[PDB]
C-alpha cells in the first residue's frame, strides 16, 4: 500500500542526495587543492 | 623640522640639524626589484665594492666614513665626515661614480669581493634563520615578481656574476633620473646644493631606467623544516600596504596594536597585550614581533615568531590569528590609543636618531617615490587622526578572509597544514 507515496518519496530523495554527493565531491577536491598540488625540492645537507 | 628639495640637472633633497656630522650621499631608485633571477645579489656586490678594502684606505687618509645599503625599491651609498669637510666628501663620491668606475672594477679585487659576499651570503643562510625566513617570506609571498627577489642575492646567481654583469647592470641603472643626491647632518641646503651645481656634466642623461611588471601577493608557504635545530622560527603574513597608501599608517599602527614581545624581558611581559595572557600561560614562545613592511608596489603585514615549544606551535599560531581576528569586530579604544602613543614613540626613535646615515636612507627613500618627504608632526597628525572605525574597515579589507604567505625553518613539524592556518583568518557567525 506504500507504493505511489514510497516511489514519490525515492524521486526527492534520490535528487538531494545526489546533490550532496556531486556537491561534496566538489568541495573535497577544493579543500583538498593545497596538498594535491604540493612541491619538494631536495637538497642533501653538506 | 626642516627638509628642502630643488631639481637642477639632477635631483637634491636634504634636512639639516646642528648635530655633530655631515653625511652625504646618492640614492639610486632601483634595488633588488629591478634585478633578475639570473643576476640576483648584483647590488650586494655593487654594495662590497664600494666598502672595498682599497676604496675605503682612499676616504679613510681624507677622513670620510662609507656606508651604503641594498634594498628592495632602491639602494644607496653614502659618505660621512666632519661638517665643513662637506666638499671633501663630494669629491670622493663624485670620484668613485665618475673616474674610478673603470677601477675598483679591477679583477683581484673583484675576485676578491665576489669571495668576500659569498662566504658571506653564505654564512647569512646557514645562521641568521629569523631573517633568513623572514626574506623568505617575500620570496614565497611575492613568488615570481620583482619583490620576489632577495636583497643579498641568492648562492648560485652570486658565484655566475662577472664585471660584465656589474657594468650592465650599473648602465641601465645608476642613471640621473633614477638618482637623488642626499645631504644629511648639519651642512645647510644651499651648502651643497651649489657644491653640487659646481662640477657639471650629465653622463648618460635622457635616459631612463627600464620598466617591469607590477609586484604581486600570493597565498603560499614555503617550509625550511630542518629537525636539527634548537628552534622553529616561523613568519606569517597578509598582503600589506604600499609607501604612500591611505591606510599606510592605519596598517602600522595595527602592528603595534600585538607590537612585539620578548618572553625573557621582565618589562615586555607586563605590557598591556591582550594576547599576552594567551602566550604566557605554557610559554608558546621566546619572542613574537609585528610589522607593517611598506613596499613601493606590495607590502606585508604580519608577524614574525620563535619558540622552543614546538609541540604547541598551534596555538600560539591561533592565539595568536584569533587576536587579529578582533581587529574587525571588537577591538577597543584603549587599545587604539595605546597603539597611537606607542607608534609615535618609535617612529619618533626613528626619523630622529644621533645617526646622520640614518637620517639619509629614509630621506632618500620617500623623495625616491613621493617626491617630498612628510615631516614628523603631520604622521603625529594623521596618527591622533585614525579611530577604531577605521582600524576595522582595514582589518575588514586586509586580515578578514584573507590568504596568507607563511615561511618557517627549524622545528615546524607541528605547524599544521595551510588550510588549517587559512582558516583562522575568521570566525563563526550566525
Amino acid at each position: 500500500p506504500e507504493h505511489d507515496e514510497r516511489k514519490r518519496l525515492g524521486l526527492k530523495t534520490v535528487i538531494i542526495l545526489s546533490s550532496l554527493y556531486l556537491l561534496s565531491i566538489w568541495v573535497k577536491k577544493f579543500k583538498w587543492a593545497g596538498i594535491k598540488t604540493r612541491k619538494f625540492v631536495f637538497n642533501p645537507p653538506k | 623640522a626642516e627638509v628642502t628639495q630643488l631639481s637642477n640637472g639632477i635631483v637634491v633633497a636634504t634636512e639639516h640639524n646642528p648635530a655633530h656630522t655631515a653625511s652625504v650621499g646618492v640614492v639610486f631608485g632601483s634595488g633588488a626589484a629591478n634585478e633578475n633571477p639570473y643576476n640576483n645579489g648584483v647590488s650586494n656586490l655593487w654594495k662590497n665594492i664600494f666598502l672595498s678594502k682599497e676604496n675605503s684606505a682612499v676616504a679613510a687618509k681624507e677622513g670620510l666614513a662609507l656606508s651604503s645599503n641594498i634594498s628592495r625599491d632602491f639602494q644607496s651609498y653614502i659618505v660621512s665626515s666632519l661638517p665643513g669637510s662637506t666638499d671633501k666628501s663630494l669629491d670622493f663620491l663624485n670620484q668613485s661614480f665618475i673616474q674610478q668606475k673603470a677601477n675598483l672594477l679591477s679583477s683581484s679585487n673583484f675576485e676578491a669581493t665576489k669571495k668576500s659576499v659569498l662566504k658571506q651570503v653564505q654564512d647569512f643562510e646557514d645562521n641568521d634563520h629569523p631573517n633568513r625566513v623572514l626574506e623568505h617570506l617575500h620570496s614565497t609571498a611575492f613568488q615570481n615578481t620583482p619583490l620576489s627577489l632577495p636583497t643579498r642575492g641568492t648562492l648560485e646567481s652570486l658565484e655566475n656574476l662577472v664585471v660584465a654583469d656589474l657594468e650592465s647592470f650599473a648602465n641601465n641603472h645608476f642613471l640621473n633620473s633614477n638618482a637623488v643626491v642626499v645631504g644629511t647632518g648639519n651642512i645647510k641646503h644651499e651648502d651643497l646644493v651649489n657644491s653640487i651645481e659646481s662640477k657639471n656634466l650629465s653622463l648618460q642623461t635622457g635616459t631612463k631606467p627600464v620598466l617591469k611588471k607590477k609586484a604581486a601577493f600570493l597565498g603560499s608557504e614555503v617550509r625550511l623544516r630542518d629537525d636539527t635545530l634548537p628552534k622553529a622560527w616561523i613568519s606569517l603574513a597578509v598582503e600589506g600596504e604600499p609607501v604612500n597608501s591611505p591606510n599606510y599608517f592605519v596598517a602600522k599602527l595595527a602592528a603595534q596594536i600585538f607590537g612585539s614581545y620578548n618572553a625573557f624581558e621582565p618589562a615586555s611581559r607586563l605590557q598591556g597585550i591582550k594576547l599576552l595572557d594567551n602566550i604566557q600561560e605554557y610559554q608558546l614562545c621566546d619572542n613574537f614581533n609585528h610589522f607593517s613592511l611598506s613596499y613601493k608596489d606590495s607590502g606585508l603585514w604580519g608577524f614574525s615568531t620563535a619558540t622552543r615549544n614546538v609541540t604547541m606551535i598551534d596555538d600560539l599560531i591561533h592565539f595568536t590569528l584569533k587576536q587579529w581576528n578582533r581587529l574587525t569586530i571588537s577591538v577597543t579604544d584603549t587599545e587604539v590609543e595605546r597603539a597611537k602613543s606607542l607608534l609615535k614613540l618609535q617612529l619618533g626613535q626613528l626619523y630622529e636618531s644621533g645617526n646622520p646615515v640614518n637620517d639619509a636612507n629614509l630621506l632618500g627613500a620617500e623623495v625616491l617615490i613621493k617626491g617630498s618627504k612628510l615631516s614628523l608632526g603631520e604622521a603625529f597628525k594623521k596618527i591622533d587622526a585614525i579611530t577604531v572605525k577605521d582600524v576595522k574597515a582595514w582589518a575588514g579589507k586586509r586580515l578578514w578572509d584573507q590568504d596568507i604567505a607563511i615561511a618557517g625553518t627549524g622545528q615546524i613539524e607541528g605547524l599544521l597544514d595551510y588550510m588549517r592556518i587559512r582558516s583562522d583568518m575568521s570566525m563563526m557567525r550566525w
